[PDB]
């Protein structure tokens, strides 16, 4: 019988809020090394790649290797019921016919018990490699997510160019045209503001900023979001948990026109 | 309030002039519980929609002829017109044209859900009397019996046509089929002179029989046609002019032409006088009835059984196109062809 | 209440090939009153039992959608809940067409039991993709004594030619002969079922029409044919049923092969155009004007 | 437990059979790089979305295949076009280089305005992604849409290749078949493999054994001995007699007016009319069977079956 | 271009043998109609008599259109301001009249 | 990688379309005038509509092209909140022009717009006039609304003929050097039906699958059921032999050709058959009754023999 | 070529937002003497004078007189992109098709350049006259606001009677009737204090509708003018701090 404990129950509503928009049903790779997740748009062109680490939990036990999988916009709505300070302890039965989701209240007297019917999904795992890729820009994730909403006002498609100054984001539409260029900060004394782009080339790709918007769902759950990208490769990019795991975004990139 | 059409119809059942014994038959089926969804069908002029009432005032109470006009609108908009009373609602959806199932679908939803409120004392449910079923589309017949099926408890349907061959086979089987037919000749008879002696009039049996003729069984055409010949000549006469409208007079005159000479100038001149009857709105069917009708009085014995199986066979291509003249103008010009043929040999 | 639901109960040979599944989607046809959602809803409860329960079935739109939500689920954990769509007959092309789609892509873990009356399955369905299984109806003796019981136990007064009679006007089904006694002891105040009162609740021609109908019909005049086929229609008789109980005499008595022939050919195209909407005073006189051309020759 | 036709479906691209013509070419594409639009058709269950899905897992691995194939059915769902299918034939891969794949199972159900969206989007991308289009009709395809794309037809299955695939399953499951048997499900299937297996699961499970009876009986499919026996009877019994006689069997075996009329087709030619006695069957025949399309009365249709029939009695005899 | 550069100018500028241009102006003064139509055949000057009347009696014009959006809700709005409130200007151009149009 | 021969031989110029010779020159004409007006253009498809409008539009701008002409395809969103949002705000835009260019709005393929979606378009393409202006492009002319068309030169484009389509694959040929034979190019002409889309297409397809074009290689790539089977069906069916026209049709259904295939390629045939023309006529019209059944979902080989004894006793 | 520098932006953003609800398209007058803006809508029911001295920007520079056709909705979602803190400068030229506009955060490593395109649209406009209106309130912005809301909870028109004492707000409707009485401080507490100078007492009706868009100005400045007469239309005036002003007239119903 599977249970993680987690006190910091914000995290999994986050994470869940961050995958209810991209991905519509999950499955959750729950192993006894943590919690891992990976799923297809339902157009085949984003990839999201969810990291839990066991060690990251306040308490885990996972005796086998189990692979139910559920309705993330039903998982949502339950940890809607949640508050921010309540502790999540998720429990899955020797057969996965439900998973039970716990919200203790952080100091009352409140215990919320909840039961989510799971569904039976036939999905295959996909081989993301480990990749260094020709430029890593580290920008504040709310910078990225205001940078993405302007944008979406623009045009549809973003053009993401890479120099050693800074990161370029240029959109085009109806409207008419906008570019914003975002240099590397000089010196602050708090890397949670800083832009920090380390390339090997410069790079110049566009992508949709729909699955962009859907990406930067997860800027609450880490200040500070990384953006890896190389020619001809996806756009990667990453949330950092609270050394719980990571979020990675994998999207492809728009034909050149 | 003044129409002899109108000012005789019966109230009750007890008081129809003829079918009585199915009127006897129907207070039993209202006396009782369970008062099923009646299909009432039979010719225009039978007296369905007399019947109806009738069924209604032994159902509910008298204030069913307190008759009120109500509007509503349908989500597709098509606001459609429709006559409810403080017990029943009697709505036509087939003009509604093809959003006919939408507004059949609400109109039932409605009133099943209105008649909850503290209204049981009469009778538990309401009845939604349909009219010209049978001009419905076969989605909305399928709408309507699954919407039948589904508040059989709350709300009765009634179902009106002159035809059931246009209703689908499931509202048949879910439905009472009340058969209504048209008046005998002898009951429009004494139905004429009884009209007659309530007006302090008196109508010879002959002027009766040659109204009760003309009018094809149709009562509502025996009264008005009375009482038109009344209004052109107080005192009636064995002989009188009796009166008839001038789209029946036209088809007859139509036909006349079709015989009277068989050359396309004639056919474009008869397509002419189809326009005519066209536009003023007569189904194309009811064209080709009277058409045949006129036509065999001018066939040889020979030449009536051909002429009556090319009237079905247009008609039937008729259903199945879209524009009516085309069918009609076909029906003319092959007719005309077989005439000239007999004729000439 | 109706007498239908009041009453309802061979086939177990089906149950027993659908429990033997340790599973096809179904199709059960028959007259409606042979037991084929009784026979798979106890199927299921023998092959789940009592406490799982199943689907049991506005359009396609929201069939396909309550479909996906209920065979996309995890089970209890036997593999393959069903789902049922009873009267599935009445479903028209598109929508069979889309059900048979939703048959798919649920295939891996959901079941399909189609209820129907027969013929009206698209080929996808009808053909491959479905286990049908025929349900038939109950002989005529059968049904006159369940008739004769419904009978006595409502206390409807009814003669036993009279059952006879109610069960030819419904051949081939119950639930139809059992609606018509309860509207004919509705009709009548229970007090006395004839002839013509089950006559007119079945919607059935009375024998002397249709011997009217032949009659003018030999007598080669077609005034008569026009007067008699005026009189049926005024007296509301429906076409369709003209014709079946015209077809019904002419295919049993002493015509001759073609004169059978040329009249059998005449009534089923004039059943196809009254299926079409046409006229039933044009289609009758037409079909009558072949027949006193059959007869007067 | 799992359907036959599920379990016994093709994976390996060997596994196709009667269609090493089209495999080939397919293959030929494949490897030369040159694989176009592609337009498989034909009648059901003859194997192009197996074809289609062998070639496509030779092109991709399990684990690229799930982000260089999108498989849609037309079906399912204008947005399909705009949504989807624009999104991933308009942007790149994600860990592989070379074309994506859209597979577009059931294209003959998309409208006209669908067909042209679909046409706009296969003209953009031609060179990043490649479409599959599978469908039952060629004539529902727009000819604009279908002239740009290479159309293969998968015609029947014939029964000297059905034969082999239908052995394996009976060899691997344990199902006993007479020759007689073998040889009436392929004559039911008329190169249908899933009315094949489909038929085999209905007959192997409700009778335990496939034999022309059990699976005529099963199929609900009027056995050649009865439409002979209704043949015998329209052309040698009187009108009311024959008709008795086929009622009757009718009603015992639930035979359907629409099988009964189909195999009745297929005897006229086998039989020697003369010419306008068969001119005469055809078109009384084809106007049954249009009107039991409708929603007619079988016995009156019947009826007139026996009518064609009984006209050319005597006209035959003489 | 040449179409939109002889508009009529004044009242002089219209055609004669017109009977529309010669007859609105009676009811349009200040014998109780309320709403205006239109009908007959296009291009009779009927967008043109209600801005030249206008101009000659010293009215002024509004006009509207499906090209933008008129939903059931905004189609009030689109229209109220036309109607019941006067002119921010010299009294003179107070008047207004105004103009529905591509209903069917 | 190589781009196939229909966008390979894409005509650039209004000079190198095979297409129409009347609105061609009337489109060169718009193109050297320049004061072009709003055009519909209507044709069967594979005519050259859309490259037409593209190749004038081209013609007019010049470099201008990129921002001052605005073009919509079925794949792009066309409702009525676009002819009133995006159309709109495109046609209030300014672009800097030469004195007789104007902003090109190609609606293509509006034929798939809503009534609704058009009747936004009326007075946006009136008011704009002095701006920009609208070239639309269909297949059927009849789904535009009238008031589009009134206010539209209406170009018509019809099927490219024989000819046409020949010189055409002759260019293409000698560009590609690639065998063929006259059997080859009838049948490439037969196959292509009007279309020079679809002409160029089964020429490539042939070409990849066999190289040599001849009837056998084309008639391999271009599975249909095959005019001379067809054509002497037809035949047997003019002389009133039932029997060896039900063993043409059989034979085309053991194939497993569609009875839909089948009866498209017998009206094919048929159409430019040798008869007399009232028989002729005759035979298109049992044809399509039958069509008419076979798409109504009556498609049975019961159906076709059904019509190929109508066809003979047409002939009694 | 025109170009001009702006510290305060977000100045320019609460313009766009107190314009781009009452007119949806504008025309823009660019000049040596700064910036100006002037549109009646088609109605004729209400117009907006925007003024923006040169004086006012930080840099400025108008070589010739240029007037730009700028969609205000569009030129609304485009400095959306813009922080409250980031300096806006605009650009064009005489043949412009697009204006330029630059936001630059306050040296924190962002710089956004935006391309708008212009409309084609050139209409003049009169000059509005000056009045020596009847009474001139000057009152807290927020409260305008704050009584124009309430009354459009009531009533679509607004009846406003001014007095030496004070002025009054008052609505009636087919819900009901409310009145909002407002009297002059003696120069107590200074932007909240409302002050009032009348010559003779006035009556007018003004739809609510339009005097709820003119009060998204309110962000502009901390107070409001309101000016009336007899026969002369309200104008509604808001002072950009030392900008210049943006006045809005509205013509009173029948
Ligand atoms: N050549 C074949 N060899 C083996 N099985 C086959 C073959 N062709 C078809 N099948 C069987 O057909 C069934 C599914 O048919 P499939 O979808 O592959 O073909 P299709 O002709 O594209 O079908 P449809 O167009 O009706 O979807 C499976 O049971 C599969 O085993
Ligand atoms: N009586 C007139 N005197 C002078 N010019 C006229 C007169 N009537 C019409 N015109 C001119 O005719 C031209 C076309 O008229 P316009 O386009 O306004 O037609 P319309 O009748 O208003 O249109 P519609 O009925 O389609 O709405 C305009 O230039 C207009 O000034
Ligand atoms: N007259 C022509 N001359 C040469 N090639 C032509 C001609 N007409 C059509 N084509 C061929 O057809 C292709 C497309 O034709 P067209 O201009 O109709 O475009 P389309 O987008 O397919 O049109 P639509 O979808 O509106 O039918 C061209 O690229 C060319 O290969
Ligand atoms: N017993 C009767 N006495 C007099 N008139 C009758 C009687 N029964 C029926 N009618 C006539 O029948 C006509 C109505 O029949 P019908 O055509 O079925 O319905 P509707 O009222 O819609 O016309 C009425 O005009 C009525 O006068």
């Amino acid at each position: 019988m599977f249970e993680a404990r987690l006190v910091q129950g914000s995290i999994l509503k986050k994470v869940l809020e961050a995958l209810k928009d991209l991905i519509n049903e999950a499955c959750w790779d729950i192993s006894s090394s943590g919690v891992n997740l990976q799923s297809m748009d339902s157009s085949h062109v984003s990839l999201v790649q969810l990291t839990l680490r066991s060690e990251g939990f306040d308490t885990y036990r996972c005796d086998r290797n189990l692979a139910m999988g559920v309705n993330l916009t039903s998982m949502s709505k339950i940890l809607k019921c949640a508050g921010n300070e309540d502790i999540i302890t998720l429990r899955a039965e020797d057969n996965a016919d439900t998973l039970a989701l716990v919200f203790e209240a952080p100091n009352q007297e409140k215990v919320s018990d909840y039961e989510m019917k799971l569904m039976d999904l036939d999905v295959e795992q996909l081989g993301i490699p480990e990749q260094e890729y020709s430029c890593v820009v580290k920008m504040p994730s709310g910078e990225f997510a205001r940078i993405c909403r302007d944008l979406s006002h623009i045009g549809d498609a973003v053009v993401i160019s890479c120099a050693k100054d800074g990161v370029k984001f240029s959109a085009s539409g109806e409207l008419g045209n906008g570019n914003i260029k975002l240099s590397q900060t000089s010196n602050v004394d708090k890397e949670e503001e800083a832009v920090t782009i380390e390339m090997n080339e410069p790079v110049q790709l566009t992508f949709a900023l729909r699955y962009l918007n859907f990406f930067t769902k997860a800027t609450p759950l880490s200040s500070t979001v990384t953006l890896s990208m190389s020619a001809d490769v996806p756009l990667v990019v990453e949330y950092k948990i609270a050394d719980m795991g990571h979020l990675k975004y994998y999207l492809a990139p728009k034909i050149e026109d | 309030m003044s129409l002899w059409v109108d000012k005789y119809r019966p109230c009750s059942l007890g008081r129809l002039d003829y079918h009585k014994e199915q009127a006897a038959q129907l207070r039993n089926l209202v006396q009782c519980g369970d008062f099923p969804h009646l299909l009432v069908y039979g010719p225009s002029g039978a007296g369905k929609k007399t019947r109806i009432m009738c069924i209604l005032r032994e159902l509910y109470g008298v204030g069913v002829e307190k008759l009120r006009i109500e509007h509503q609108t349908i989500t597709t908009k098509i606001e459609i017109s429709t006559i409810a009373s403080n017990y029943h609602l009697e709505v036509n959806p087939s003009d509604a044209g093809n959003s006919d199932r939408v507004v059949i679908q609400e109109m039932l939803k409605t009133v099943a859900q209105s008649q909850q409120l503290e209204t049981n004392s009469q009778r538990d449910f309401k009845v939604v009397l349909l009219t010209e079923v049978d001009k419905l589309t076969k989605d909305a017949q399928h709408a309507l019996r699954r919407t039948m099926e589904k508040y059989m408890s709350t709300c009765r349907l009634i179902l009106c046509c002159n035809s059931t061959s246009k209703v689908i086979p499931p509202i048949r089987s879910r439905c009472l089929a009340v058969r209504v037919p048209a008046p005998s000749i002898e009951d429009i008879c004494h139905v004429l002179s009884t009209v007659c002696k309530k007006e302090g009039l008196n109508l010879p049996s002959q002027l009766a029989h040659r109204l009760a003729e003309k009018s094809c069984r149709n009562l509502r055409k025996a009264l008005l046609m009375c009482e038109a010949c009344r209004v052109q000549q107080y005192p009636f006469t064995a002989d009188q002019e009796i009166p008839e409208t001038d789209w029946e007079v036209y088809l007859r005159e139509t036909a006349n032409a079709i015989v009277s000479q068989q050359t396309p100038q004639r056919l474009l001149e008869v397509r002419g006088r189809l326009y005519e009857l066209l536009t003023h709105c007569i189904p194309p069917e009811i064209i080709m009835k009277g058409l045949l009708s006129e036509l065999l009085h001018n066939c040889d014995g020979q030449l009536k059984g051909e002429v009556a199986q090319m009237a079905a066979y247009y008609e039937h291509r008729l259903q199945l196109g879209s524009k009516a003249i085309y069918h009609l103008e076909a029906f003319v010009a092959k007719f005309m062809a077989l005439y000239k043929k007999f004729m000439e040999d | 209440v109706p007498w239908v639901e009041k009453y309802r109960p061979f086939q177990e040979e089906v149950v027993a090939v659908l429990k033997k599944s340790l599973l096809p989607n179904l199709l059960f046809y028959g007259p409606p009153g042979t037991g084929k959602t009784s026979t798979i809803l106890a199927a299921a409860r023998e092959l789940f039992g009592p406490e799982l329960f199943r689907l049991r079935v506005r359009g396609i739109q929201v069939v396909r959608e309550k479909v996906k939500n209920f065979a996309q689920l995890t089970v209890s954990g036997p593999p393959f809940k069903i789902v049922i769509l009873d009267e599935a007959d009445s479903m028209t092309s598109a929508a069979q067409a889309a059900l048979r789609r939703t048959m798919e892509k649920e295939s891996k873990t959901t079941r399909f039991c189609l209820i129907c009356n027969y013929v009206s399955r698209i080929i996808e369905p009808l053909t491959s993709r479905c286990s049908k299984f025929r349900f038939k109806p109950l002989s005529d003796k059968i049904q006159q004594q369940r008739l004769l019981d419904i009978a006595k136990k409502e206390n409807v007064k009814i003669s036993d030619e009279g059952i006879a009679y109610l069960v030819k006007v419904s051949e081939g089904d119950l639930r139809k002969a059992i609606t018509f006694l309860q509207s004919a002891t509705r009709l009548t105040g229970g007090k006395e079922i004839t002839e013509k009162v089950i006559t007119d609740i079945a919607g059935v021609i009375p024998a002397e029409k249709i011997d009217g109908v032949f009659a003018a019909c030999q007598s080669g005049s077609f005034d008569k044919l026009e007067a008699v086929v005026k009189d049926l229609i005024d007296e509301g008789h429906a076409a369709t049923q003209l014709v079946n109980q015209l077809h019904d005499v002419v295919v049993e008595n002493n015509l001759s092969d073609k004169q059978k022939s040329i009249i059998t050919e005449k009534l089923a195209e004039v059943d196809k155009c009254l299926a079409d909407g046409a006229d039933e005073h044009l289609q009758l006189i037409s079909l009558c004007a072949t027949v006193m051309q059959q007869l007067s020759q | 437990n799992l359907p036959w036709v599920e379990k016994y479906r093709p994976q390996t691209l060997n596994d196709l059979i009667s269609h090493q013509d089209i495999l080939s070419t397919i293959q030929k594409f494949i490897n030369e790089d040159r694989l176009p639009h592609l337009l498989l058709y034909g009648p059901p269950g003859t194997g192009k979305t197996s074809t289609i899905l062998a070639c496509a897992k030779q092109l991709y691995k399990d684990k690229e295949f799930g982000s260089m194939v999108l498989e849609l059915n037309a079906s399912d769902d204008i947005d399909i076009i705009r949504g989807p299918i624009l999104s991933f034939a308009s942007t790149r891969t994600i860990f592989k280089k070379g074309f994506k794949l859209v597979i577009l199972d059931e294209a003959d159900a998309m409208t006209q305005d669908a067909q042209n969206a679909l046409r706009r989007v296969i003209e953009k991308f031609t060179e990043n992604t490649r479409f599959c289009l599978i469908c039952n009709y060629l004539s529902k395809i727009i000819p604009a849409l279908q002239s740009r794309c290479t159309r293969f037809r998968f015609g029947p299955l014939t029964p000297e290749l059905m034969v082999p695939r239908l052995e394996h399953v009976v060899e691997e499951e344990k199902v006993d078949i007479s020759e007689d048997g073998m040889k009436a499900l392929v004559t039911l299937s008329s190169g249908d493999m899933r009315r094949a297996l489909n038929i085999l699961q209905s007959t192997n499970m409700a009778f335990g054994k496939v034999t022309e009876e059990t699976v005529y009986t099963c199929t609900g499919h009027p056995l050649k001995s009865d439409i002979a026996n209704i043949l015998d009877w329209m052309l040698n019994q009187d009108f009311t007699t024959a008709y008795r006689n086929i009622t009757e069997l009718k009603t015992l075996k639930g035979l359907a007016l629409h099988d009964i009329l189909t195999e009745i087709h297929l005897f006229v030619h086998r039989v020697d009319f003369p010419s306008s006695v068969r001119i005469h069957l055809l078109t009384k025949m084809a106007d049954i069977e249009y009107r039991l399309s409708v929603g007619t009365n079988e016995k009156i249709q019947l009826s007139s079956l026996i009518a064609a029939f009984q006209v050319t009695r005597d006209l035959i005899v003489a | 271009l040449w179409v939109d550069e002889f508009a009529p100018r004044h009242y002089t500028e219209l055609l004669s043998d017109d009977f529309t241009n010669r007859c609105l102006l009676k009811w349009l003064k200040l014998p109780k109609q309320k709403v205006a139509l239109l009908c007959g055949p296009p291009g009779l000057g009927k967008t043109t008599l209600a801005h030249v009347i206008a101009r000659h009696a010293g009215y002024s014009v509004v006009e509207m259109n499906a090209s933008d959006d008129r939903s059931p809700e905004v189609f009030r709005t689109r229209i109220e301001a036309a109607t019941q409130m006067e002119s921010v200007l010299g009294a003179g151009g107070k008047p207004n009249c105004l103009v529905i149009d591509e209903i069917d | 990688y190589e781009l196939p021969w229909v966008e390979k031989y894409r005509p650039v110029k209004l000079n190198e379309i095979v297409g129409n010779e009347d609105t061609v020159s009337r489109l060169e004409v718009f193109a050297r005038e320049g004061n072009v007006p709003n055009i519909i253009i209507a044709g069967p498809p594979g005519t050259g509509k859309t490259t037409s409008i593209l190749c004038l539009a081209r013609a007019l701008l010049g470099p201008a092209l990129k921002d001052a002409m605005l073009e919509l395809n079925a794949s792009n969103d066309r409702g009525i909140d676009v002819v009133r949002n995006k159309i709109k705000m495109f046609a209030q835009q300014k672009v800097t022009l030469p004195k007789g260019r104007h902003k090109i709005i190609i609606l293509d393929e509006a034929d798939s717009m809503t009534d609704g979606a058009q009747q936004a378009l009326r007075r946006t393409m009136e008011i704009y006039s002095k701006t920009t202006r609208f070239a639309l492009a269909c297949n059927a002319s009849d789904k535009i609304i009238e008031p589009i068309q009134s206010r539209c030169a209406v170009l018509r484009y019809t099927k490219l003929t024989d000819a046409q389509i020949l010189t055409r694959l002759m260019n293409v040929i000698e560009k590609e050097r690639v065998p063929y034979t006259d059997d080859g190019l009838e049948a490439i002409i037969f196959t292509a039906q009007g279309d020079m889309r679809q002409a160029l297409n089964n020429l490539q397809s042939t070409f990849s699958g066999f190289g040599f074009i001849n009837s056998e290689n084309v008639f391999k790539v271009c599975d249909e059921p095959h005019p001379l089977l067809v054509k002497e069906m037809i035949q047997h069916c003019v002389n009133a032999n039932i029997d060896e026209a039900y063993k043409i049709l059989a034979h085309l259904w053991h194939l497993g050709y569609s009875p839909e295939d089948i009866i498209g390629n017998i009206f094919r045939v048929c159409k430019t058959f040798q008869m007399a023309e009232y028989l002729k006529l005759e035979f298109i019209k049992e044809i399509g009754y039958t069509h008419m059944k076979i798409a109504e979902g009556v498609n049975s080989l019961l159906q076709m023999a059904g019509l190929l004894a109508r066809l003979c006793q047409k002939t009694m």
